Parts: structure tokens; C-alpha cells; sequence
């Protein structure tokens, strides 16, 4: 039984690659040699934060490009004023080590996660005026890598454990789960329209789950290393994904296959986080450089660099509106360019 | 021209050379712009300036009759000297009592990245300077005096009128006990502190480890040796000048001077008092790896 | 700059107070991270120390400065993500059970991969080979032999500088050396000195344990000291 | 003289 | 038990995997060109905006 199992799976994989590979009429790139070229991005820090004090891991937007949550690895959540740069609130986490946060899109509540495998939903209007924790949800058997506010009850979030969950706020527990990775996810980003979700992991692959429906819908297997960064394409339609091998790769989820490999010899070192911007065509790429690469998304070629920063840029996120890119490393300050 | 002039240029030269490179480094290279490293860069700064105005000063002295630059000429370059040499001075102590602060209190490290601390604490130490300078600037002046072996008198600064000889004798001693006693004193406890702590770390850090810890240790008791040796340094090459100092002001002879061979003293107390400024750049090669790396590399 | 602004320049300048006394707070803590595979008696080091959770932290106080060690020993095998963010630690307790020789094998390995590791190429490692006294009746038992296992043992002769502790068989002390060098020279090699390894003999009752991690904090904490202010 | 009999440094 | 229990699950998820609707890639890559030309007029940095608005 056993073997033909086996068999069946191999069978599979070869006619989901052959079938791949046959709709695959042509690149991306033949298709882009005919569009004017982006030209040089030379972009320009506008504002620059000191306060926070360990490494800034991780950073999000609200529905307002005004406010920006940014978690330190202190055990700290800053929400600062993109605007005139003051701090609005200061949480204190019970757990130091916070590798996520997220910023509700009513701007009211804000996750976070890490090592502890335990999210705190906090409460950011709460009528006390200090901020509380709103809920305090556990369940996961790895540390929390990624999270998103899908509304203002439910909420999903990707752990070590090779699985994802997305819970209910007001239940606290699991409203339905996501398995089938092979590694640890370590990203995972919301569809425009929130129906669907991509999430990757330390497998050399990335799956797209649906919200309403607990299941897979695509899974592309083309990557080399642990996919680090993930983020959806403006339209919905596509994602950039940021692996250690230095190569964004735009994966469509109609085609369902690899369009763009945007990679050079010179870029080594691994990426960390990647973000798009309100047109899609520049494609942002933190990398352990020391700096951030943003690229073309048709022509593929360098558009510019941001090397502003002096350590490890550990998260980057573009602005709803599309005003300004926040930009967050292990220098412990997080510097806005525009 | 007498022999002489030709060490001194070079003197001038190489410190010159140091403390420029020095400061191209500490500009260009960003990475060793740490919070402590300002101190030291202001060091460079002050030698700069000192060796900025220590070849007029002595061009003036020697290969010269009389003096040139003027009176307001004497005054605005003995100021700068004077802010120069307790600038120095100031940041030596200073950059002393922190690798104390750091070495035997290691657990007590202050916040890193505090730019401004260090930006304020130079800036008063430059105001202590220029404050400590100023009654000097506005005492010296140039005055004549007479060469019995010529018959002719000859223009040369003072730091105070021959009227008051008695107070520029009290200002003398204060500045040597401003200039050399205390500085010299917590310069030396620090030091000795800071080597007996290494020894104490080299000798409590495991020394069984294969080719991976003696290399740590061997590194630890060269810096050590080298503190140790930079304070005998400051001592050597500060005692001199402020003798010489000490015996002019004491003497005050006015209307005749002795030219005997003290000359060649003096001068080489002159020496000896740069050679300080040439070394604080060049015991910093010494101490660190990377340093001479990155040094040589803007070089 | 109306009164609104007004507000919010003053919550800003609470917030940063707040957040400099935080500041403080943490730098005058040393975080520490802590290491070992299950067989490891690391449990028992926690335990002695009282001078779903994937994340187990202690707090304790020696010589007036206080230790926040920080153990992972609630997630899975797989460490080469969650490794990255305890970086710029003070120092990494790695716990190894010298007794059993099977899983030294797997001990040396992991940490061979600890120590080679990117991130944390300039975090030095504290080596506490935990469970002395089990590894002395086993080599003097003699019913497990260590050249089974490393052939290398039976041609190793015990260093010649040496400090064999009184009361210790010849045989006993032989074997710890031999199991300490085996680190020794896994961390010596691709180690530029940005990093070292402290190796210490502990026990499952040993209660000199903390002031072991104490000066093995101080002696790293002067070391990057001298490091910053360029003296080495 | 001006190496002779006046002022510090 | 499980061993099989697994392999049923991933022979499930490649073919619910492979039954799934496709397009040429030339479709997708000329419907993003499309969205790219559409919203350019609204990118934050592709088009330069005075300091007022910024």
C-alpha cells in the first residue's frame, strides 16, 4: 500500500509539473523588454526614530499612514507618529523576545507574538487611557513568526510549528487551522481582499490558504532555501516571496508558477523582509547587508538602494496610502524614507 | 640649520601626519564612531591645533631676532596654545578615567549611542580650557629686553609684565599644579588600576584552552604593558617643559638673559613636550588590530 | 502648535522618560541564552539557581548585578530561525552530558553547529559539562569505554599542564580533560578570537554554579569593553 | 633670545 | 497508521492541486503590466510629488 502511495504522489508531482511547465508560453521578462524602464529610485530618509532600545524586529501599518507600531526585542511596542514623529503609546510586553506585531485595520487593536507561542491581543482605545491586555491567546506548539488582522474579532497568525491558526478575538481560541507545511512558517500576509492568505516556511515552498475554507488552494515549489519574506501583490492576484538565496521571486497565483526571479552575484546575503508599493512596479527587499535593494517588478532590474541603516534590516512595510516606506533593523532605530 | 630645527620639523611632521590620518579616519570610517571615540578624535583635534601652533611659536623663537607676529600676534597664539595643552591634557585624564571606568567596573557600562553626552562633556572640558587660558591671553604681551653682549634690546612675549613678576611666578606654579600634579596622579592610579585588573582577568581566565585563550591573555598583558607605559611616557615628556617653565618664571631675569648652553636644554624639553603629541596617536595603533587595519587602509 | 500638539508633546516626552528608565533598567541586566539537548541536565542547573511555553525566563541576582537566562527548551529540534534573535547576548550556557557517550557524539555535533553558526559567530559560549560525578563512577565502573566510541581517547595522553583536583583517579580526570579538549578544539577551529568558549566542570549538586556564569559574564563584558574603546 | 627667559610651551 | 495516513493526505492535496483552473503566463503578466499603468498615477515614488502634499 505503501508504494502506491508512493507512485501516486510521484505521478502527481510530475503532472502538476508538466502542467506547469506547459502553460509556461512565455516569461515575464520577454513580456517587460517592451515597457519604458523604471529608471533610477534614489530615495531620501525624511524622518528617523531613537526610541526604541533593542532590536527592532518587527513592524506594521493601520488603516492610517500616520500611526506605526514597531515592536522591539526589549519587550516593547512603540506606536509612533510617522507624521511628527512623538510616541502615541508604549506597551510593555511580558515576553522580551517579539518577533511580530500587527496593527488592526480599525487601528483600535494590536497583535503580537514570538517565542512564548502566546499572542496578545491588546486594546489600544481601552476607556482606563492605559493600554491592557485585551486577550491572551495559546495554543501553538512554536514560536509565532507572522501576524495579521484579517477584522476586529478574528485574527491570524503563523508559528514555528509548521502550522497556521486563525482565532477568534472574542472566543480566544482556534477558529480553524492551516497543516501541511514541512518547516516552520515564517511569514504570512493578507490578501487585499482578505479572502485568502500565503504564508511560506523554512520548506522550499509556499502555500496560499483560504479564510473561509480550511484548506490549500495553490502550492508553488519554486524556491531553494528558507523563505524568510512573503507579501501580496497590491492586486491580489500575486506575491513576492524573500528566501536566504538573495532571490525575490514573484509567484502568480493564476498562472500558479514563478514569473520574475530577481536576483544578482553580487547580493549574497539572505533577505528578511519585503514590501510592495500602492502600484506594485517597485519591489522592496531587505537583505543582512546592512541595507534594502527595491527593484523593478517588470524589468527585474535594480531600481535602487536604501543603505541608510547600519545593521541588519530586520522588517520594511510601505504605507497604505502610499506616502512613505518604514523601514526597522537590529540597530535598534527605525528610519522612514521617501 | 643648527642641527636641531631638522628634528623638530620632523617631529611636527610625523605628529601632523598621525593625528590627520586620525581624524580622516574617524570621519570616514562611521563604523568606529562609537560613543567613547569622540574623546579621542578631541584629543587629536587639540594636539592638531598644538601642533598648528607650536611652529609658529618656536619658527618665532628660534631662526628669528625678535618676535613678529605682534602684540595681539603673541596674545591670540598663546591663548590657542595654552586652550591647546589643557585640552590635551583634559582629554588624556579623561580618556583615563573611562577605560578605568570600564576596565575595572566592566559591569557598569553607560548607554551606548549617547552621542550628546560625550558631545557636552568635550565641549565643557573645551570651556575649561579657554576659561583657564584666558588670564594668561589677557596678562601676556610683547615687551623688550636688553642684551648687555649686544647693547640692544630685543622684542619676545611674556605671559606677565616684569612688574609683577611675583604673581606670574604663583600663576606658573598653579599651572603646573593644574598641568602636571593632579593629571599626572589620577592618570598614573588609573592606569596601575587598570593593569592590575587586567593581570587579575588573565590570570582568572581559563588558560588551559588549546591556542584559543592564551592568545586573549598574551593580548591583554601587551595592552597592559603598553597603559603602563604611556603614563611613564607623559611624565618624561611633560616634566621637562614644565621645569623649564618653573626656572624661567622663578628667574624673571630681566634686561639680561643666559645664554649659556641651557639653549640646547630647553630646546630639547621643547622636543620631549611634542613627543607626547606623536604618541597618543601611535599608542592607539598599538593598543588595537583592526585599528592599524583600517588606519593604514586611509593611509 | 495647537493645544492638541500640546498633548501630544507632552504624552511623547512621558512616553520617552519611560522609555529611558526602561533603557536603564535593561542595560544594567545581562541576558544570557541557554542551551542543551534533553538529555542534558539543564533542568537541574535552572533548579539550583535560586540565589506551550516555548520561552522559560529566570531571574536571579549574583555579586549585585542581576542574570536573566533565557531557555528554548519547549519548541522543536529545528533552531537555525529562532537561534538569530539571541544574538548580542552576554553569553550562551550550552549544557552537555559528558557521562553518556552515546549522545556526546550528538552533544559535539550540535555544538560544532552552535558555534559555526552566522549570526552568532561573536557570542562567546559557557560550556558546562554538567554531570561530572555520573561520567566518574561510569569511566571507573569501566563497562563503558570511551575508545569504543572515540578511537582517538587511546592515543589522547593527559596534558602535561594540567590540574588534576585531589582525590581524582588518574582515569577520571583523563577522561574529563580528553572530554573538555574535544570542545576546546571544536570552538578553537574557524574561531578568529571574536568569540570564546568557557569550559567548567559542574554537578547535579554543585552549588559554586552561579559564580561561574559571573565571572564568565564579567571576563566577556570586559572583553567587548576593550573591544569598543579600542584598546584591543 | 625669545628661546630665552618667557612663557609656557 | 499515521505513515499511510499522511500519504493519503498529500496524494489528496495534489490533486485538489492539480485540478485547479490555469491561464498562459502571458494573460497574468499582461493583466499585472495593466494594473501597474493603472495605478502608477497613485505610486508613492515612481512620480515625483511636490513637499506640500508630502
Amino acid at each position: 500500500e505503501l508504494d502506491q502511495l508512493r507512485q501516486e504522489a510521484e505521478q502527481l508531482k510530475n503532472q502538476i509539473r508538466d502542467a506547469r511547465k506547459a502553460c509556461a508560453d512565455a516569461t515575464l521578462s520577454q513580456i517587460t523588454n517592451n515597457i519604458d524602464p523604471v529608471g533610477r529610485i534614489q530615495m531620501r530618509t525624511r524622518r528617523t526614530l531613537r526610541g526604541h532600545l533593542a532590536k527592532i524586529y518587527a513592524m506594521h501599518w493601520g488603516t492610517d499612514s500616520r500611526l506605526l507600531v514597531s515592536a522591539s526585542q526589549d519587550g516593547k511596542l512603540i506606536i509612533w507618529d510617522s507624521y511628527t514623529t512623538n510616541k502615541v503609546h508604549a506597551i510593555p510586553l511580558r515576553s522580551s523576545w517579539v518577533m511580530t506585531c500587527a496593527y488592526a485595520p480599525s487601528g483600535n487593536y494590536v497583535a503580537c507574538g514570538g517565542l512564548d507561542n502566546i499572542c496578545s491581543i491588546y486594546n489600544l482605545k481601552t476607556r482606563e487611557g492605559n493600554v491592557r491586555v485585551s486577550r491572551e491567546l495559546a495554543g501553538h506548539t512554536g514560536y509565532l513568526s507572522c501576524c495579521r488582522f484579517l477584522d476586529d474579532n478574528q485574527i491570524v497568525t503563523s508559528s514555528g510549528d509548521t502550522t497556521c491558526a486563525l482565532w477568534d478575538i472574542e472566543t480566544g481560541q482556534q477558529t480553524t487551522t492551516f497543516t501541511g507545511h514541512t518547516g516552520d512558517v515564517m511569514s504570512l500576509s493578507l490578501a487585499p481582499d482578505t479572502r485568502l492568505f500565503v504564508s511560506g516556511a523554512c520548506d522550499a515552498s509556499a502555500k496560499l490558504w483560504d479564510v473561509r475554507e480550511g484548506m490549500c488552494r495553490q502550492t508553488f515549489t519554486g524556491h531553494e532555501s528558507d523563505i524568510n519574506a512573503i507579501c501580496f501583490f497590491p492586486n491580489g492576484n500575486a506575491f513576492a516571496t524573500g528566501s536566504d538565496d538573495a532571490t525575490c521571486r514573484l509567484f502568480d497565483l493564476r498562472a500558479d508558477q514563478e514569473l520574475m526571479t530577481y536576483s544578482h552575484d553580487n547580493i549574497i546575503c539572505g533577505i528578511t523582509s519585503v514590501s510592495f508599493s500602492k502600484s506594485g512596479r517597485l519591489l522592496l527587499a531587505g537583505y543582512d547587508d546592512f541595507n534594502c535593494n527595491v527593484w523593478d517588478a517588470l524589468k527585474a532590474d535594480r531600481a535602487g538602494v536604501l543603505a541608510g541603516h547600519d545593521n541588519r534590516v530586520s522588517c520594511l512595510g510601505v504605507t497604505d496610502d502610499g506616502m512613505a516606506v518604514a523601514t526597522g533593523s537590529w540597530d535598534s532605530f527605525l528610519k522612514i524614507w521617501n | 640649520l643648527c642641527a636641531i630645527y631638522i628634528t623638530y620639523a620632523v617631529i611636527i611632521s610625523v605628529g601632523i601626519l598621525g593625528n590627520a590620518i586620525l581624524i580622516k579616519v574617524f570621519f570616514k570610517t562611521k563604523s568606529m564612531q562609537t560613543v567613547p571615540n569622540i574623546f579621542i578624535t578631541s584629543l587629536a583635534f587639540g594636539d592638531l591645533l598644538l601642533l598648528l601652533t607650536c611652529v609658529p611659536v618656536d619658527a618665532t623663537h628660534y631662526l628669528a631676532e625678535g618676535w613678529l607676529f605682534g602684540r595681539i600676534g603673541c596674545k591670540v597664539l598663546s591663548f590657542i596654545r595654552l586652550t591647546s595643552v589643557g585640552v590635551s591634557v583634559f582629554t588624556l585624564t579623561i580618556l583615563s578615567a573611562d577605560r578605568y571606568k570600564a576596565v575595572v567596573k566592566p559591569l557598569e557600562r553607560q548607554p551606548s549611542n549617547a552621542i550628546l553626552k560625550t558631545c557636552v562633556k568635550a565641549g565643557c572640558v573645551w570651556i575649561v580650557s579657554m576659561i583657564f587660558a584666558l588670564p594668561e591671553a589677557i596678562f601676556s604681551n610683547v615687551y623688550t629686553f636688553r642684551d648687555p653682549n649686544k647693547n640692544m634690546t630685543f622684542e619676545s612675549c611674556t605671559s606677565y609684565p616684569v612688574s609683577k613678576k611675583l604673581l606670574q611666578e604663583i600663576h606658573s606654579l598653579l599651572c603646573f599644579l593644574v598641568f602636571y600634579i593632579i593629571p599626572l596622579s589620577i592618570i598614573s592610579v588609573y592606569y596601575s588600576l587598570i593593569a592590575r585588573t587586567l593581570y587579575k582577568s588573565t590570570l582568572n581566565i581559563p588558560t588551559e584552552e588549546q591556542s584559543h585563550a592564551r592568545k586573549q591573555i598574551e593580548s591583554r598583558k601587551r595592552i597592559a604593558r603598553t597603559v603602563l607605559v604611556l603614563v611613564a611616557l607623559f611624565a618624561l615628556c611633560w616634566l621637562p617643559n614644565h621645569l623649564l617653565y618653573l626656572y624661567h618664571s622663578f628667574t624673571s631675569q630681566t634686561y639680561v638673559d643666559p645664554s649659556a648652553m641651557h639653549f640646547i636644554f630647553t630646546i630639547f624639553s621643547r622636543v620631549l613636550a611634542f613627543s607626547n603629541s606623536c604618541v597618543n596617536p601611535f599608542a592607539l595603533y598599538w593598543l588595537s588590530k583592526s585599528f592599524q587595519k583600517h588606519f593604514k587602509a586611509q593611509l | 502648535l495647537s493645544a492638541e500638539d500640546k498633548a501630544a508633546v507632552e504624552r511623547s516626552k512621558m512616553i520617552e522618560k519611560q522609555l529611558q528608565k526602561d533603557k536603564q533598567v535593561y542595560r544594567r541586566t545581562l541576558r544570557l541564552l541557554l542551551l542543551g539537548a534533553d538529555n542534558s541536565g539543564k533542568s537541574t542547573i535552572v533548579k539550583q539557581m535560586r540565589i506551550t511555553s516555548g520561552i522559560f525566563e529566570t531571574k536571579f541576582q549574583v555579586d549585585k548585578v542581576n542574570f536573566h537566562m533565557f531557555d528554548v527548551g519547549a519548541q522543536r529540534d529545528e533552531r537555525r530561525k529562532w537561534i538569530q534573535c539571541f544574538n548580542d547576548v552576554t553569553a550562551i550556557i550550552f549544557v552537555v552530558d559528558s557521562s553518556d557517550y552515546n549522545r556526546l557524539q550528538e552533544a559535539l555535533n550540535d555544538f560544532k553547529s552552535i558555534w559555526n553558526n552566522r549570526w552568532l559567530r561573536t557570542i562567546s559560549v559557557i560550556l558546562f559539562l554538567n554531570k561530572q560525578d555520573l561520567l566518574a563512577e561510569k569511566v571507573l565502573a569501566g563497562k563503558s569505554k570511551i575508545e569504543d566510541y572515540f578511537p582517538e581517547f587511546a592515543r589522547y595522553t593527559t596534558p602535561e599542564d594540567a590540574t588534576p583536583e585531589p582525590g581524582e583517579d588518574p582515569r577520571v580526570t583523563r577522561a574529563k580533560y580528553f572530554i573538555r579538549k574535544e570542545f576546546v578544539d571544536i570552538s578553537t577551529a574557524s574561531g578568529d578570537g571574536r568569540h570564546i568558549c568557557y569550559p567548567h566542570f559542574t554537578c547535579s549538586v554543585d552549588t559554586e554554579n552561579a559564580r561561574r556564569i559571573f565571572n564568565d559574564c564579567k571576563d566577556i563584558i570586559l572583553q567587548m569593553n576593550l573591544r569598543e574603546y579600542n584598546l584591543v | 633670545x625669545q628661546w630665552a627667559v618667557x612663557h609656557f610651551l | 497508521t499515521a505513515s499511510i495516513a499522511q500519504a493519503r493526505k498529500l496524494v489528496e492535496q495534489l490533486k485538489m492541486e492539480a485540478n485547479i483552473d490555469r491561464i498562459k503566463v502571458s494573460k497574468a503578466a499582461a493583466d499585472l503590466m495593466a494594473y501597474c499603468e493603472a495605478h502608477a498615477k497613485e505610486d508613492p515614488l515612481l512620480t515625483p510629488v511636490p513637499a506640500s502634499e508630502n
